């Protein structure tokens, strides 16, 4: 469990973890109104805080989703195990959400309208 | 399961064997399983192939692990084997007969597997 | 084969245990490191996993030279069935999330 | 027993910086720690100079794209108990510590 | 089956390759790259990097 | 970038010859068997298998790399 990469190297990786995810997630929540995501490391624990305007179908029931995303992430990055732990929030005012107003107007197009 | 008759006490075999792992189906995998101490039985069936194999396999029998059994109707044995496992033993997409089976320790050793053979062995 | 029957029992067994699967996309990789532990020299996981998806099962999502499986309820069914396990376990998972 | 403790700090952003750091010499000097001040290291340079233009053509165009990483370190000498204990709390940004046990 | 499948490859052209497919052709390794110039520029608002001059 | 052009021989895998079954134990008397050609010998293989009887030539096909004898 070390040494520790270069202090230049160190944020380079951070931005990849950052990025990788931010597109991953767009590819599999489109449809339930993503908005972002807002990591932090914290003592002994990674929070990844899944914003996404309606929380309801992002949890499912049971909590099954949410318990999928976990053990991918836990699998891919190579994570020590039991350290990952998701959160979720909902945003109040969604119409300054332009990446989620932009992508509700392609599931509209999509569907078949004018 | 069974009440110790023949013809039920061959299919208990085949269900935790089949778990086991022992089943050495065709002439040519019953006769490496047997030529080996892996092998604890032996089941024969009614002639669809040469007068060779009938010879051979009491051959087999005497010398290494005496143990055999002969139930007629290929067909029977035939059906109780799936094409993988469980899932269908109707199925006219394949069935075909087994014509011998051997079988490792006879699959599990548990409830009604040991008091079949058991009660075959003493009187045979 | 195509592959092994030995290779197929700890893909379909690692995939229940977990209930999800990811893996890379290479055709070089020498054992598959990131478990299954040495003893997949070859496609063997995404090859299984695609024609297990064709017959539904699974949903399949793939992002920067990664796949990633994820196991469903009809699956799960089939699994249980295929390799003798009991009426009610799931050991990927059982629990309400807070 | 004291020990001479540094609190190493290393971000990217000067607000987030420079507060932390405030903090944790407002902390340390009000229980007498004797606490030694910023030591403010030279900020540093990622250069990426690289074609603004995908599969050249038209006029020659590059971008200069830059990062300013920060350090600046804050060396104490105190028990590595109470240290540990207040360091790790109280960091509201996404901003880096390392705590080193003994450099002088 | 086959004997062989491959041959050394160990450095060179080949032997690295870059984040967009397994793309090349835009020999890339700086600072820890592997990472393509055309999509570096859409990373440009994504974290790494805000421009600024 | 343009379509094949016709060759005069291509075949591609052999058809693996449709021989006849098990004859490699033989029986004129029970219960002895009369065992032909030796059976294999390494310690990873079983020894269940027998070994070619494949004269100026002694192979193991099991082995697929070494244990050859030719005499």
């Amino acid at each position: 469990m070390a040494v520790q990469i270069s202090k230049k190297r160190k944020f380079v990786a951070d931005g990849i973890f950052k990025a990788e995810l931010n597109e991953f997630l767009t590819r599999e929540l489109a449809e339930d109104g993503y908005s972002g995501v807002e990591v932090r490391v914290t003592p002994t624990r990674t929070e990844i805080i899944i914003l996404a305007t309606r929380t309801q179908n992002v949890l499912g029931e049971k909590g099954r989703r949410i318990r999928e995303l976990t053990a991918v992430v836990q699998k891919r990055f190579g994570f020590p195990e039991g350290s990952v732990e998701l959160y979720a929030e909902k945003v109040a005012t969604r119409g300054l959400c332009a990446i989620a107003q932009a992508e509700s107007l392609r599931y509209k197009l999509l569907g078949g309208l004018a | 399961g069974g009440v110790m008759d023949v013809n039920t006490a061959l299919q208990e075999v085949l269900k935790t064997a089949l778990i086991h792992d022992g089943l050495a189906r065709g002439i040519r995998e019953a006769a490496k399983a047997l030529d080996k101490r892996q092998a604890h039985l032996c089941v024969l069936a009614s002639n669809c192939d040469e007068p060779m194999y009938v010879k051979l396999v009491e051959a087999l029998c005497a010398e290494h692990q005496i143990n055999l059994i002969k139930v007629d109707d290929n067909k029977k044995l035939g059906e109780w084997v799936g094409l993988c496992k469980i899932d269908r033993e109707g199925k006219p997409r394949k069935v075909v007969g087994c014509s011998c089976v051997v079988v490792k320790d006879y699959g599990k050793e548990s409830q009604a597997k040991d008091v079949i053979e058991e009660y075959f062995k003493c009187k045979k | 084969m195509l592959m092994p029957k030995k290779n197929r029992i700890a893909i379909y067994e690692l995939l229940f245990k977990e209930g999800v699967m990811v893996a890379k996309k290479d055709v070089h990789m020498p054992k598959h490191p990131e478990l299954a532990d040495k003893n997949v020299p070859n496609l063997h996981v995404m090859k299984a996993m695609q024609s297990l998806k064709s017959r539904g099962y699974v949903k399949e999502q793939f992002a920067w030279r990664h796949f990633y499986w994820y196991l469903t309820n009809e699956g799960i069914q089939y699994l249980r069935d295929y390799l003798h396990l009991p009426p009610e376990i799931v050991p990927a998972t059982l629990r309400r999330s807070r | 027993a004291i020990h001479r403790i540094r609190i190493t700090l290393t971000s990217r952003n000067v607000k987030s910086l420079e507060k932390v750091c405030a903090d944790l010499i407002r902390g340390a000097k009000e229980k007498n720690l004797k606490v030694k001040g910023p030591v403010r290291m030279p900020t540093k340079t990622l250069r990426i100079t690289t074609r603004k233009t995908p599969c050249g053509e038209g006029s020659k165009t590059w971008d200069r794209f830059q990062m300013r990483i920060h350090k600046r370190l804050i060396d104490l000498h105190s028990p590595s108990e109470i240290v540990k204990q207040i360091t790790s709390i109280s960091i509201e940004p996404g901003v880096e510590v390392e705590v080193t046990i003994a450099d002088a | 089956q086959q004997l062989y499948w491959s041959h050394p490859r160990k450095f060179g052209q080949g032997s690295r390759s870059c984040r967009v497919c397994s793309n090349r052709h835009g020999l890339i390794r700086k600072y820890g790259l592997n990472m393509c110039r055309q999509c570096f520029r859409q990373y440009a608002k994504d974290i790494g990097f805000i421009k600024l001059d | 970038k343009k379509s094949y052009t016709t060759p005069k021989k291509n075949k591609h895998k052999r058809k693996k010859v449709k021989l006849a079954v098990l004859k490699y134990y033989k029986v004129d008397e029970n219960g002895k068997i009369s065992r032909l050609r030796r059976e294999c010998p390494s310690d990873e293989c079983g020894a269940g298998v027998f070994m070619a009887s494949h004269f100026d030539r002694h192979y193991c096909g099991k082995c697929c790399l070494t244990y050859c004898f030719n005499k």
